[PDB]
């Protein structure tokens, strides 16, 4: 098998930290305590694409 | 407290007038309180030109005190360290250093710097939090490009916090790694936090010999060695580990047999494996040798680190049950912010940790792990493919990208060998690119073979036509014998006759060889030829004779120019045994379209003698295997693929002359057909005739004739009488066996591949000439081995089309590139030179082999099997 995070033909989620930091997950996983999802159910391609326009900065919420 | 400064500041407040740092010399050594203050005077000068809270300092340093004293300094300005190594190339350099856009590039200038001047107190600056940035490291990227790790304070605390080094292991660490390679940031801040020394080694390689001279004389008691280096240490230099406590070595798996030779029962030399990629800072697992009992065959990277968190998960992200494989991912406060500039890479591999604490998050290592029946996590390989060469994280795709960006090359895939010493290194096989339209050796290629044919005809006299100079055989290098030279040309001119020739164009008119027999019944002959010796010496000959002194014409030019030659004229053009010294397909194209030109309505190009590209392979596997009968199979595959790179002469599958003929409507047949005739050697094994007719002609259509298979459908020549009644005389035989190749491969010890019971195609002719039919046999599509036979009623009609026919979508490679045979062979030194002056020396592989395509599998992916040894 591909990994789920690599699957190219598999659905994501875009994740949120509480201090700001994107994470891509597979929609069928269990998601993680102190995550939101900011990009419903979309392709690999499409996620991805979200994360370039939406991070920008990747300053941990210190200054940020 | 939580910053590296912080830390460092208790230990000299305890310990001011304790060593430090060690120089490579010995003669020099500096207290916590001397660096202290010496760090405090680069903070100064840092924030003197403009270096304050969040800002990047590159350090273009080799390993020196004076590095120590500047990642102190940096961090102490509240500054970010980036390491950058000043032996890489200034490609390299540059490429980081514009990723990076550093505030403060520092070189070793810094030494020669005036320090005196700055007070030796803090900085005090804006206060530094954990979650600041400690350091950049560059890690090799997949795309290209190289990402750099962003690590923090706490994660390096996480590392040198650990409660295993609480205790007077690492009073006295060597300082050897590299400073770009994260064991420096275990090297220099596990003996500084914990009121050790720091004792340098010197800048550049060391060797095994070296590192085992300073382990033994600067009295180290502890290490880090990658696992390689570990392995020749210790084979050659057992008696230097005599005062060391603590060896963590890693990198690669550990050698078993390696760390027996060190560890013992009174266990007072602890071997550590020491596991953890760049990404979650040095260490994420340990497995501790104490006593040769714990030295496994399988050689455990342990439990985890303090800080660290190991989740072995499968294909689901859900934790594996015990003894069964899954993919490494690493939690816990040593993971890193991510990759610089990279946010979607970070997404994709800093992904959320579904065990940990709410908000943080896991790397993806990408390493197959198991838990054993004692609870220990074995390594168990690799899922992508990356590898690590001498120490050093590789992958393969950054070396990929820099082949496949250079000039003459299409694709590059490169993977790693074992060679015979025991030693990992990379090989890159390339295939060049081939541009349409000829390149700038096209000419070059044409002049070489014109200077090799005037060289040869110049000197070196007889009767006209008569002379086969001396054709020697690829198998044996003796003479092909004239009795058989001689039917090959009679099998032409009785062509020629059978087309009832008239007005005739012989291109490559040579010596003669048919302008003797057919010029003397013809209305006009002329022939072209690009050596001036051979028409002077012709132009004498035909001058004695005035049967055909005013019928024949002789031109000295090349077969490319049509100047002057008589528009629509002849009703034959001849092309025999000339088209492969031509420089490439477009030349090839060109001369038809020239040829095309000549001829009047109803007239055809006869292209004789054409080397099949279809069977070069099994061609020269035969010549190979004839003249090195020792060889094995993988040594005649490494040997035949640098043979059809190397051929100076152009090959062409028949699929060219029908996509040829397709674009042009003038052309209404195609008729391609074997080398009639049952004498056996390389001409009539792997040539052909090709005739091409105008428009008025009229040609039979046997494209979309009715077939039947060898194999399966006919199994026997008695089941073929049976076929042909039952189909009424036409019928097209496929897949049949080549006998031919067969006989080739017996005589040259080939072992070869194919169906039971093959025929040679002149006994079908002779079979099918007893029973009423003319059996026009061709090549099949389908196999190199396999051809096919056109069974029709006889008749002397010659004008046909569609005897062979193509099978499937299959423009993948029509003829092969001679003219470009001497910048493949150029490709390999060349290449090494670019990478060389481009990247980092372990990125350059070690071996370079060309190949005119990749082995692919049925499915459509890489075939790595097939890929030749060195
Ligand atoms: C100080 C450590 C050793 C250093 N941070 C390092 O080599 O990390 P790097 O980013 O270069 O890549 C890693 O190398 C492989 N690996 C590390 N230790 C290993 C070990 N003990 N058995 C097998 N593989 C090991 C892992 O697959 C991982 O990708
Ligand atoms: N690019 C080119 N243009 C014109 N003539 C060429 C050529 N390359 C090779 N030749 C000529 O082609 C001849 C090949 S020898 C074959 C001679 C003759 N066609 C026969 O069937 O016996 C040589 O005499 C050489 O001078
Ligand atoms: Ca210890
Ligand atoms: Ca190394
Ligand atoms: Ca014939
Ligand atoms: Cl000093
Ligand atoms: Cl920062
Ligand atoms: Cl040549």
């Amino acid at each position: 098998s591909v990994n789920p995070f690599d699957d190219e033909d598999g659905e994501f989620y875009v994740l949120v930290n509480d201090e700001e930091q994107h994470s891509l997950w597979p929609t069928f996983g269990d998601v993680p305590d102190g995550w939101r999802i900011v990009f419903g159910p979309a392709g690999r391609a499409e996620s991805v694409a979200y994360v370039e326009e939406n991070w920008t900065d990747m300053r941990p919420k210190s200054l940020r | 407290v939580g910053t590296i400064p912080e830390r460092f500041a208790a230990v000299v407040a305890e310990q001011p007038e304790a060593v430090a740092l060690v120089a490579a010399d010995g003669e020099e050594s500096w207290t916590y309180g001397e660096l202290d203050r010496w760090a405090n005077r680069i903070a100064h000068h840092l924030h003197a030109r403009g270096v304050g809270r969040q800002h990047r300092v590159a350090l273009v340093m080799e390993r020196s005190p004076l590095l120590v004293a500047a990642v102190l300094g940096t961090l102490k300005a509240g500054a970010c360290y980036v390491p950058v190594e000043p032996t890489w190339p200034r490609a390299r350099i540059d490429l980081v250093l514009a990723d990076l856009d550093p505030a403060l590039v520092i070189d070793e200038r810094l030494a020669e710097e005036d320090l005196t001047g700055y007070p030796t107190r803090p900085l005090d600056t804006a206060d530094v939090g954990g979650e600041h940035l400690a350091y950049l490291m560059y890690t090799s990227g997949s795309t290209g490009t190289p990402k750099g790790v962003e690590v923090s304070h706490r994660n390096v605390l996480s590392l040198a916090l650990d409660p295993c080094w609480a205790d007077a292991d690492h009073q006295r660490v060597l300082v050897h790694a590299p400073p770009t390679f994260d064991a420096s940031t275990y090297e220099m801040w596990v003996p500084l936090l914990h009121g050790g020394a720091a004792v340098v080694a010197p800048p550049g390689k060391l060797d095994a010999a070296r590192l085992a001279t300073l382990i033994a004389e600067r009295g180290v008691t502890a290490l880090w060695l990658p696992a390689g280096l570990f392995d020749l240490i210790t084979q050659h230099h057992p008696k230097s580990f005599v005062q060391v406590r603590e060896v963590w070595a890693g990198g690669d798996v550990l050698s078993p047999a390696a760390v027996r030779r060190l560890v013992r029962d009174d266990g007072t030399l602890t071997v550590v494996n020491g596991y953890g990629p760049t990404e979650t800072t040095t260490f994420a697992a340990r497995y501790r040798m104490s006593a040769p009992a714990r030295c496994k065959d399988p050689l455990p990277i342990g439990e985890p680190m303090a800080g660290s968190r190991l989740y072995a998960l499968d294909d689901r992200l859900r934790q594996v049950p015990q003894g069964v494989i899954g993919e490494l991912y690493v939690g816990g406060d040593g993971v890193a912010r991510g990759y610089a500039n990279h946010p979607p890479l970070t997404s994709e591999r800093f992904v959320a940790d579904p065990f940990g604490r709410p908000g943080e998050r896991m790397y993806r290592t990408g390493d197959l792990v198991r838990w054993n029946h004692d609870g220990q996590l074995e390594f168990l390989g690799r899922v992508d493919e990356q590898v690590k060469i001498r120490g050093f994280r590789v992958e393969p795709g950054e070396i990929r990208a820099a082949l496949r960006k250079r000039d003459g090359v299409a694709q590059a895939v490169v993977v790693p060998r074992t060679d015979r010493l025991g030693e990992r290194r990379l090989v890159a096989y390339v295939v060049p690119e081939v541009p349409a339209g000829a390149d700038e050796d096209s000419t070059e290629h044409v002049e070489k073979w014109r200077a090799i044919y005037d060289s040869m005809y110049d000197e070196t006299a007889t009767e006209i036509g008569n002379d086969f100079t001396g054709w020697k055989s690829s198998y044996t290098r003796d003479n092909i014998p004239l009795s058989e030279m001689r039917r090959w040309r009679d099998s032409v001119v009785e062509e020629v006759r059978g087309l009832r020739a008239r007005r005739i164009l012989e291109i490559g008119v040579g010596s003669g060889l048919l302008l003797g027999p057919l010029a003397p019944e013809a209305e006009a002959y002329w022939g072209t030829d690009f050596s001036l010796p051979v028409i002077e010496r012709l132009e004498v000959q035909v001058g004695t004779d005035p049967c055909l002194k005013e019928k024949v014409s002789l031109r000295c030019q090349h077969a490319d120019v049509a100047d002057g030659l008589p528009v629509k004229y002849f009703d034959t053009v001849i092309l025999n045994s000339v088209v492969q010294y031509f420089p490439d397909a477009a030349y090839l194209s060109r001369v038809l379209d020239v040829a095309l030109d000549r001829l009047a309505p109803g007239g055809r190009i006869l292209v004789g003698d054409v080397r099949n590209y279809g069977t070069l392979r099994e061609f020269l596997t035969a010549v190979h295997h004839a003249q090195h009968p020792q060889d094995s199979a993988s040594a005649v595959r490494a040997a035949v693929e640098r043979a059809v790179l190397a051929e100076k002469e152009l090959v062409i599958d028949p699929d060219f002359f029908t996509e040829w003929a397709r674009t042009r409507p003038d052309v209404v047949a195609v008729d391609i057909r074997l080398k009639p005739g049952a004498d056996q050697n390389e001409l009539t094994r792997h040539r052909y005739e090709v005739i091409l007719h105008k428009q008025p002609s009229q040609p039979l259509r046997l494209a979309d004739v009715r077939t039947a298979n060898w194999g399966s459908e006919v199994p026997d020549l008695s089941g073929l009488e049976t076929a042909l009644a039952r189909h009424g005389g036409r019928l097209r035989l496929a897949r049949i066996p080549n006998a031919r190749l067969v006989s080739e491969a017996v005589q040259c010890g080939v072992p070869t591949n194919v169906g039971g019971t093959p025929l040679d195609p002149h006994e079908l002719a002779s079979w099918g000439g007893q029973r009423g039919y003319s059996v026009h046999c061709t090549w099949s599509a389908e196999a190199p081995g396999w051809f096919e036979a056109v069974i029709i009623p006889v008749d002397s009609g010659h004008c046909r089309d569609g005897v062979y026919r193509p099978v499937g979508p299959r423009p993948r490679q029509l003829v092969n590139l001679p003219a470009a045979a001497r910048r493949v062979s150029r490709l390999p030194s060349w290449l090494r030179e670019e990478l060389a002056a481009e990247l980092p020396e372990h990125l350059v592989p070690g071996d370079i082999v060309v190949m005119e395509r990749l082995p692919l599998t049925t499915n459509g992916k890489i075939d790595h099997s097939r890929l030749p040894e060195v």
